[PDB]
RNA sequence: AUUGAAAUAAUAAAAGGUUCGAGCAGGUUAACAAGCAUUAAUACUAAAUGUGUUUCAUCGUCUACUUAUUGCUAAAUUAUAAUUGAUUGUUCAUCAAAAAAGCAAUUCGUUAGUUGGGUUAAAAUCGUUGUAAAGCAGAUUUGUUUAUAUAUUUAAUUUUUGUAUAUAGUUAAAAAUUAAUAU
RNA sequence: UUUAUUAGUAGCAUAGUAAUUUAUUAACUGAUUAUUAAAGCGUUCCAUAGAAAAUUUUAAAAUUAUAACAAUCUAAAUAAAUAAUAAAUUAAAAUAAAAAUUUUAAAAAAAAAAAAUUAAAAUAGGGCAAGUCCUACUCUCCUUU
RNA sequence: UAGAUGUUUAAUGUUAAUUAAUUUAUUAUUUUAAUAUUUAAUAUUUGUUUAUACAAAAGUAACUUUUUUUGAAUAUAAAGAAUUAUUAUUAUAAAUAUUAUUUUAAAAAUAUAAAAAUAUUGUUAAUAAAAUUAUCAAGUUUCAAAAGCGUUUAUUAAAU
RNA sequence: AGUUUAAUGUUUAAAUAUUUAACUAGUGAUGGCACAGUUGUUCUAUAUGUACCUAUAAAAAAUAGUAAAAUUAUUUUAAU
RNA sequence: AAUCAAAGUUAUUAUUAAAUAAUAUUGAUUUUGGAUGAAUUUAAUUUUUAAUUAUAUUUUUGAAUUUUAAUUUUAUUAUUUUGAUUUAAUAUUUUUAAAAUAUUAUAUAUUUUAGAUUUAAAUUUGUUGUUUUAUAUU
């Protein structure tokens, strides 16, 4: 009732790298913009 | 036609350098099974090794007595007891070498005479 | 099954290349020169000329 | 199950019984050898230890030899079904001294009726070998035949039998 | 305290104590602990150190007359062993002279004693006297031609038989 | 099977036993033994001693049909039909081997 | 209406629960095992096999055992398994279990309840589902979408100096040994 | 409170993994000592052999580690049964629900193997109701010898 | 439109006084009983090769002409598991018959295991009574608990 | 070599068979005929007495409205 | 790739069933015994193969009930000689067995696409379509 093979959390589906990076989002926090002034 | 396995035709290669089967026909198997296969007629002058030709008749010799066409007669019971459609009662299973079947084969022997 | 199939359910059965491959296929064939049979390539008779030179 | 009163003679093997024991054939060999070591075993058969009893009143003596075996004409004959009280004899006799004769029961007809068919057995096979012995014992004198002919013909055509190579191949005694 | 101290019998043909007891003590050399188990005899006894064949002048025990050399199973070829004293091999019986001389019946269960040249039941030759059997009087269930007797005696190693190993 | 379409046919009959053509009658009178009972040896012991036996049914020959005559067991068997005086001879214990009076 | 008791392997015709979208009483006092509102979901555990969460500074969640198979701890391996949730018809049956008994225990008895040894556990896969495939291809790929992801059984370097009573920190080698593309 | 002999945490009502000792790296094992055992107890106890345990130890079954097809068990052609079957073109998938496990409703999406769901199951497991059954004894009642 | 404020059949349908187009409108979403489908392009089936005893129950789908004896009479091949199935019906006896029913070009499971280095119980509720073997198929030992060897429908300190 | 186990089988070749463990020593027992249903038999398990002992077979209309399954005819004409 | 809604006729053969009817009846489907019988025996004061025109009485208070109808008088146990009469019922087997309309990136049959959706019955003791039954044809 333990050791799995398979160690870590890797999600199953978010996997495009686009729509969800593999960043943490402690480090792409920092990105999203809220002074947004462009658009 | 009992099942779709196929069916190849393993043929030694030439055999007009043979001894024993040097101009034989096989576009047809024997009649009766135990009768010496059909010979192509450019070559009917052939005869054989005797030990091979000799020998040969010794087991076809089982064949030509009534003891077999009782083996014989009995057999299409079998094959209707173990229903197989298409078996031939054995009562008109009339024998399969036979007495004028005979005549021709000691004076077949010449040779010997 | 738990439930009977109604036709459209019997008939996507015969739309895959499975039943239509195995059934419904016509066998590519000719006649046989020497047994004016007809007759698929590849096989051959049991026959001297059929079996020397392959018709 | 086929009372064993209705075979002819009780049957050989005596199937019995113990859900925790598995074995068809009874355990002869062990009722051998008690029987033969141990006289009183089996019942002493009345007339063959009778005849004491009747010596020893008559006499005053024990028999002290060995008492005749046969029970004698006129011994036990009211019984009917003796087969116990004796040995597996037969009913003695009449009180006569005809020439003895086994009475006929059912008994010992059959027993006639198996050395009828033990020599029938042992004659179907004896004759089996008796022709065995001409078939394979003939083919081999027509096989030699078959090997003599096969070896005159074999040097007129020269077909020395020996592969595709001339006997100086053999000749070298090696493989080749 | 595993409870169940009443049981099958489950062991037993699984002990050393018994690898010891279902030995056969046979004719052979074999020194123990060697010689078939289960069957208690090996098949096919090999003796091609001597050819243990029938002999010629060869005769019944029981009635004396000669018996047919070695074309048949008519005689019941008893080998002790090694007898040598009843004929060059062991005793020789046609099936049907395979009786007690004294008592006339079949020689029950086979063993048989021999009694000055001439095989006397056991229990008669032993002074006992129920004298008739049930199942076949006059004919005993012998196998013929020793194929009954080749349960024992004089297995393929009959001796030292060191030729093997040494040089 | 040098068939190309096995069947009840074309299956060779014996592919052994090639020591055929065993002339009974004759070896047994080399044997002296009765010519009608060697060849009964050489036959299932059901067909020729009252012995009991297993039979095939067309075997038994069927009753007159608007197709054929009634095919006795016998006439289209004839070396199977039982011989019950070599059956009595041989198997059956006869009155004269017991009488005692 | 003319006594009181039993499981009798109790049963037959029905619905309706123990294991729950909500309850109850005996664990350091208090947060928690869990005797009543549903409903062929048809026992706990193990094996295998997944999963969405959530949880400090990268960033985080692979321990294997002993006793008992109860379940959860004790505790041994230097150092020791995050917490929730949905999970087991595929696998076992150890437990729990249906006069086969027995022990102490309650019964006037029939019997009742602890404990130990016993005690079938199962069908041709139709739909969905998913893994593959459809015989095809001179060519990976624009966008969909991803079983697939480098470390958690620790060494020896090297800087053991910075700092202070001992002493850090990028890395590298080795170890846990394996590679991945549908038109 | 028969409880003396005797064995006693034992198939011994809880208390428990009894407290000690060993044994194991780790002792809910098992054995030992004694001994007030919820209420064993003289038909007790000892002795005890193949049984069921506990050690030690050795060992072929492919026992963990561990994965490791040699063998036999095609497709196709032929014959043609079974459980089950209200339907389906929806079925997926995500989310809320409201009485329930969720299934619906709604929104919003978008051939062959395996057994996650549909009932992959059979049939056991409950407890309640009315009905009948069967067994038991100081209290009910006949046919009763 | 169409009576009205929602649950008790409408019938001279050949004038049950019939006589060439009555066009019969009346049919119970389940029950059994009979058919037909689905599962089903299927599950089973598949006939390539050969190691002899004889009784009685049991059958009688059963053909007939065949030479039974020296007995009057009497009668001689075949079962049961629903079947031509697991299936030597073991009453006997015997021992060399060249007696004769088994499809086929694959890997998953699975039934199954030839072969093969280490490791020896760490697997598990628990290894060790667990097929055969010509490499000839067998673990040893100690302690504690435990009677008789028979006998049992959930197989034993059952009952003898 | 037919029988206390285990695998396979699970509408299976079987409404108990295949393979296998165990066991196996019956001068005291598969077996002449004999006991029959409020009862036989029982080395006693409420076991069996013809493939569920609740015996079969036979004859009833027992009860079942006291949450079982059903109860056949559209276009209506007074409510709770 | 995907759909597409779809065939009502066998052809040919003739004296049962059921109730009823108030006349017979020693046990239906070979030939007892076949020594000479002892072996081929079913009988007795009870709602029975016997079948009875009232609502008052009386009654364990509660399932218990009415007495000749004309004394041999007809309510009585029954068929061949109208395919025996009548009315209801009607077949059973042999071998028959059939058919040409809706897309082209997907919710469900209407031609003109879109709109459209409890399958019903029960059960709902409004725990209010509460996990029950139904493959289909007649
Ligand atoms: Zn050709
Ligand atoms: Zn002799
Ligand atoms: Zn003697």
């Amino acid at each position: 009732k333990g050791w799995t093979h398979n160690p870590g959390h890797t999600r199953r589906g978010g996997k495009n790298l686009a729509w969800r990076p593999k960043i943490s989002d402690a480090k792409l926090s920092q990105f999203v913009p809220l002074a947004l002034v462009h658009p | 036609r009992s099942d779709n396995v196929a069916m190849y035709f393993v043929e030694y290669k030439n055999r007009d350098m043979s001894d024993n089967h040097k101009g034989e026909d096989y576009t047809a198997g024997p009649e009766r099974f135990f009768l010496p296969p059909r010979i192509i007629e450019t070559e009917k002058g052939i005869q054989r090794p005797p030990h091979m030709q000799m020998a040969f008749d010794r087991w076809a010799s089982k064949f030509k007595t009534e003891e077999f066409h009782h083996w014989w007669r009995l057999r299409h019971a079998k094959l209707r007891y173990w229903g197989v459609r298409n078996v031939p009662h054995p009562s008109d299973v009339d024998p399969l070498w036979t007495e004028k079947e005979e005549e021709e084969w000691h004076n077949e022997m010449l040779a010997n005479t | 099954p738990k439930r009977k199939k109604n036709p459209m359910q019997l008939r996507r059965k015969t739309y895959g290349l499975h039943f239509k491959e195995r059934y419904l296929k016509l066998e590519e064939w000719y006649f046989c020169p020497l047994c004016a049979e007809p007759k698929k390539q590849g096989e051959w008779c049991r026959r001297e000329d059929c079996r020397q030179i392959k018709p | 199950r086929k009372a064993l009163q209705s075979y002819p003679v009780p049957p050989r093997a005596r199937n019995y019984e113990r859900r925790w024991s598995s074995s068809r054939t009874n355990p002869y060999n062990r009722m051998f050898w008690r029987t033969v070591l141990n006289e009183d075993f089996a019942r002493p058969s009345f007339w063959v230890s009778d005849f004491r009893h009747k010596y020893l009143a008559k006499h005053g003596m024990d028999y002290q030899g060995r008492v005749p075996a046969s029970p004698a004409p006129g011994m036990y004959q009211g019984f009917s079904d003796v087969h116990k009280i004796l040995a597996n004899h037969p009913k003695p006799q009449r009180e006569s001294r005809h020439l003895p004769v086994m009475p006929m029961t059912p008994r010992v007809v059959f027993e006639h009726a198996q050395e009828k068919r033990i020599d029938y057995a042992k004659k179907m096979h004896r004759d089996r070998r008796l022709v065995e012995q001409l078939r394979t014992h003939e083919f081999w004198g027509w096989y030699m035949k078959l090997q003599r002919v096969r070896g005159r013909w074999c040097k007129e055509h020269g077909v020395s039998s020996r592969g595709v190579y001339g006997p100086a191949v053999d000749a070298a005694e090696l493989w080749g | 305290h595993g409870k169940p101290a009443s049981g099958h019998k489950v062991r037993t043909q699984h002990s050393r104590r018994w690898w010891m007891q279902s030995k056969a003590h046979h004719l052979t050399a074999v020194p123990h602990e060697e010689a078939r188990s289960r069957p208690h005899f090996p098949a096919y006894t090999e003796d091609v150190d001597q050819p243990m064949v029938v002999p010629d002048g060869v005769c019944c025990f029981n009635c004396d007359k000669p018996i047919d050399g070695d074309d048949i199973n008519s005689y019941v070829w008893v080998p002790s062993g090694n007898a040598r004293v009843p004929t060059t091999q062991g005793y020789f019986f046609h099936v049907k002279c395979f009786k007690c001389w004294n008592c006339k019946y079949r020689i029950i269960h086979n063993q048989f004693y021999s009694k000055d040249s001439r095989a006397w039941c056991l229990s008669c030759a032993l002074g006992r006297d129920i004298r008739v059997p049930t199942r076949r009087w006059h004919t005993s269930y012998v196998n013929t031609h020793r194929t009954g007797s080749r349960l024992t005696g004089q297995f393929f190693p009959r001796h030292r038989h060191q030729m093997e190993f040494l040089f | 099977y040098n068939s190309f379409e096995r069947g009840w046919k074309d299956k060779t009959v014996h592919p052994l036993d090639r020591r055929g053509r065993f002339n009974l009658d004759e070896a047994a009178a080399e044997l002296q033994l009765d010519e009608a009972y060697v060849a009964s040896l050489y036959k299932p012991l059901h067909y020729t001693y009252s012995m009991k036996g297993q039979r095939y049914p067309a075997e038994q020959g069927r009753t007159s049909r608007p197709g054929s005559l009634a095919a006795s067991r016998d006439r289209m068997f004839p070396l199977y039909r039982r011989n019950y005086k070599l059956n009595r001879e041989l198997r059956v214990l006869d009155h004269r081997r017991i009488s005692t009076d």
